């Protein structure tokens, strides 16, 4: 179910579907890795849908920076 | 940044 937050359509180009997904990152088991976007009220995106390389995803995860996804990072922030 | 499924676990 999408209610657990993984098997969702995360963005207009999202390719992830529970019937066809396969592991891609070294840290994945049976669920896609995701990252939190701070735009608006916030939302989660699949890392692979953002075209994040593993090293980049891990660097983001180990740091304290907020993240803005590819759809929202270019929107001016008041 | 907050992430999910980014660490090895046991
Ligand atoms: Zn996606
Ligand atoms: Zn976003």
């Amino acid at each position: 179910s999408p209610e657990f937050g993984y098997w969702i359509t995360c963005c207009p180009t999202c390719d992830v579907d529970i019937n066809t997904w396969v592991p891609f990152y070294s840290t994945e088991l049976n669920k896609p890795a995701m990252i939190y976007c701070s735009h608006g009220d916030g939302h989660w995106v699949h890392a692979q849908c953002m075209d994040l390389e593993e090293r980049t995803l891990i660097h983001l995860s180990e740091g304290s920076n907020k993240y803005y996804c590819n759809e929202h990072v270019q929107i001016a922030r008041a | 940044a907050r992430t999910k499924q980014t660490a090895a676990k046991a």
